[PDB]
């Protein structure tokens, strides 16, 4: 939320390498957006026995994450009884202008029927009947 | 002109050295070609004139090659 | 007609005298490039125009004569008619031609690919051996 | 012989353009020649602090194509067999490459050179790093 | 466009519908240059199986619409 | 004798480029000559159908000046008594003026040409007039 | 220094008999103004280079002999 408010947004192009007239091979050989997901906001490393440092710009949004849920939460009842209103009401207005715009995209009615046509080979496996309970 | 240069290379085995577009006119720059004459006497001709040699020395009993007799 | 220098444009040269000696005796890749295209497009592009006008009226000098057109007027020199098995027709001369032509192509090759190999020491860096010959060498 | 100094160009109109393309017909093949000579003329006056003439006589086309690729190499101005070394060229429309584009409309991935690729412009936008500003701003 | 980059094809006459056709006609007509070439096979309604790991569904697709 | 065939030009280059503007050198004269003559080469094929062959040895330039206005006009290609008629050259400008705009990047009030003015384009702006939709909104 | 049509090429005029006699008889303007801007541009244009050194060169011949120029 907060790498919005440019209008270059930062996950449309790439960045160059010291030598800048090429680009950095991770964000060549992939899309921009996953070199800004997998390096840029998280660095992401090799394997899960590779631990590193703590990573300060992200310790910034933990702290303002904690620190917003803690101001709305100061008393339980009779302080998020007050925040409800525009928290629970905000999101059913966003959601129909998000569905009103993407409903005429390209691609829209040609990506929907994929969520709603079966394969009866798939509802045999304990695997699916375990997932939908969770 | 793109034909001349193509069957050129094809036939003859020899290229241009600068290129050539359709405002020339490569053939027609031969004596023959601009002066309207036959010119496939002169292919014939040259069989013909071998023809006629392997068939009189065998009349004058030659020995060995053809060229020297 | 006439083709004259870039550096000195008051000398001109025709083709009988000069032009031919020129592409006869010189071994200069320049001077052989320089005679070889001016006498193309100096004089070339002068005909041209007259050429395409030239063919369409010998084209019709000819269908108005029973024939189909210029080129197969010309190969009327070898035809004869009805003499029980000499007979040629107009047709048939172009068979032969590429039918005796094919014979040839072995021998010519080794006697093109002969004299490349021996030009190659007379303009190095000018041939390549996998290539044709340039057409102002020959 | 002119093969390994000539450059390759190919041209997709109805990509950049969509529509409103106009035709490519051969007063465009002149313009086209005319605006790389002016392109030459250009780079040899601030590099190389000569004057030399080179019209639109001196830029020599091949294999012309629909898909409108065809192949180019530049020569002295009345000098045959000077053929400028493809690695000037190369410089020459390096420098006046954004130049060439306007002339036709076309915008650089619709103009390919094929052997020379764009480069300029490194990413320098931020002085403040928006982010942190917005973090601190709540 | 690779298509059209190889025999140097009209850029308006190789389209989705008589592709396989120009791919024939290209083929019988120069089998060495054409098979040189190097092609991509990928059809719709494979490209949604793209399966998203876990949370990189709203990071991912959403901001690579949005731009 | 020529001057009643001539046309005016005024080019400002300080007003439209503001900076970034190129020096206007010979090889500028170079290519706007050039550009007049593809021009003609257009005008001459899309309206009478002939084809002739204008280059920028065609297009003779006068009384140049700081303020970059010059005049000029166009003759036929070898015939240095043949003087097109003004009112055909203000034809074909009026046809191609569009992209002799683009080859300087000018915009039509700096590439003035001083007899010729610009025309193209009528308001058909509303289908609704938005005024009373809004009023019946409210 | 010679001049040729523009129609036939093949015939060029010097300029003291045949370039002279038609600006002394001819009364057709464009005759004449042919020969006239040919005669300039075809030899005229050959002479400018020299003449730029003719002038230097001369320049020092005089100034060394105690002249202005
Ligand atoms: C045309 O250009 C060629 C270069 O391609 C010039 O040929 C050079 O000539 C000089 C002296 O005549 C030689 O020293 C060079 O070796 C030549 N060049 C090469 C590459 O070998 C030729 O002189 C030019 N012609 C004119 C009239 O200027
Ligand atoms: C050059 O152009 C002029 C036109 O400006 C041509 O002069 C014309 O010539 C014909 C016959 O020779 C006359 O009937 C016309 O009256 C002439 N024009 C004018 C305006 O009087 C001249 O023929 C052209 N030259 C060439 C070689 O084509
Ligand atoms: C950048 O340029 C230098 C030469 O200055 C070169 O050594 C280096 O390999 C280049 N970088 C890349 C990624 O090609
Ligand atoms: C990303 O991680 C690597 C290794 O963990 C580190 O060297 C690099 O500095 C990190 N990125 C930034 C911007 O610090
Ligand atoms: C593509 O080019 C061929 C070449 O002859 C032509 O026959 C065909 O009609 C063209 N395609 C279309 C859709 O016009
Ligand atoms: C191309 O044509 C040849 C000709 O026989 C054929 O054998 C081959 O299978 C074809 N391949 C493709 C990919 O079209």
């Amino acid at each position: 939320l907060f790498n919005s408010f440019q209008e270059p947004l930062p996950w449309s192009d790439c960045p160059l390498n010291e030598n800048q007239t090429g680009y950095v091979d991770e964000c060549a050989r992939s899309s921009p957006v996953d070199y800004f997901w997998y390096r840029e906001t998280l660095n992401i490393s090799t394997s899960i026995s590779d631990s590193g440092s703590i990573q300060w710009w992200m310790l910034l949004c933990l702290a303002c994450a904690w620190s917003v849920l803690y101001m709305c939460t100061i008393r339980g009842i009779e302080t998020t009884g007050k925040a409800v209103y525009i928290t629970s009401t905000l999101p059913y207005v966003v959601l129909t202008i998000f569905l009103i715009r993407g409903l005429t995209l390209k691609g829209a009615t040609n990506g929907i029927v994929f969520l709603f046509t079966p394969n009866v080979t798939e509802l045999a496996q304990p695997d699916t009947w375990l997932d939908a309970g969770a | 002109m793109k034909k001349w240069w193509e069957m050129k290379r094809e036939i003859v085995g020899v290229v241009e050295p600068v290129p050539h577009d359709e405002t020339y006119c490569d053939p027609a720059s031969l004596f023959h070609v601009s002066n309207d004459y036959s010119f496939i006497r002169y292919y014939t001709r040259t069989l013909y004139q071998f023809q006629f040699q392997e068939a009189l020395c065998q009349a004058a009993k030659h020995e060995g090659p053809l060229h020297k007799c | 007609g006439k083709v004259c220098n870039p550096d000195n444009p008051q000398e001109c040269l025709l083709l009988e005298p000069g032009l031919n000696e020129i592409m006869a005796n010189s071994l200069d890749y320049n001077e052989r490039l320089w005679a070889w295209e001016s006498w193309r497009s100096e004089v070339g592009k002068q005909l041209r125009p007259l050429y395409e006008e030239y063919v369409v009226l010998k084209n019709e000098m000819a269908r108005a004569n029973h024939y189909e057109d210029y080129g197969d007027y010309w190969r009327g020199d070898y035809e004869v008619n009805g003499v029980d098995g000499y007979d040629y027709s107009r047709g048939q001369l172009i068979e032969d031609v590429e039918h005796t032509f094919e014979e040839i192509k072995p021998l010519y090759e080794h006697l093109h690919a002969y004299v490349r190999a021996k030009l190659m020491n007379a303009y190095p860096s000018y041939i390549s051996p996998i290539g044709c010959l340039p057409a102002h060498l020959l | 012989p002119y093969a390994d100094q000539s450059i390759k160009v190919r041209i997709s109109l109805k990509s950049a353009l969509g529509d409103k393309a106009y035709e490519w017909n051969d007063n465009e093949m002149y313009l086209f020649r005319s605006s790389v000579a002016y392109a030459m003329r250009q780079y040899f006056l601030k590099v190389k602090n000569q004057m030399i003439l080179f019209g639109e006589e001196d830029v020599r086309v091949a294999n012309l194509k629909p898909r409108i690729s065809f192949n180019f190499f530049v020569t002295a101005p009345k000098n045959v067999s000077d053929i400028i070394p493809r690695t000037e060229v190369e410089k020459a429309i390096r420098m006046s490459r954004s130049r060439i584009n306007d002339a036709f409309r076309l915008n650089d991935n619709s103009l390919e050179f094929l052997g020379i690729q764009p480069t300029l412009g490194p990413p320098n936008q931020p002085p403040v790093s928006i982010w942190l500003i917005v973090f601190g701003v709540v | 466009l690779t298509l059209i980059n190889g025999f140097d094809l009209p850029e308006g006459n190789v389209t989705q519908e008589n592709f396989v056709d120009m791919q024939q006609r290209c083929n019988a007509s120069d089998p060495a240059a054409y098979a040189q070439l190097v092609f991509q096979t990928c059809d719709i309604n494979a490209f949604l199986s793209e399966a998203v790991e876990g949370t990189g569904l709203a990071f991912i697709v959403f901001t690579e619409a949005i731009t």
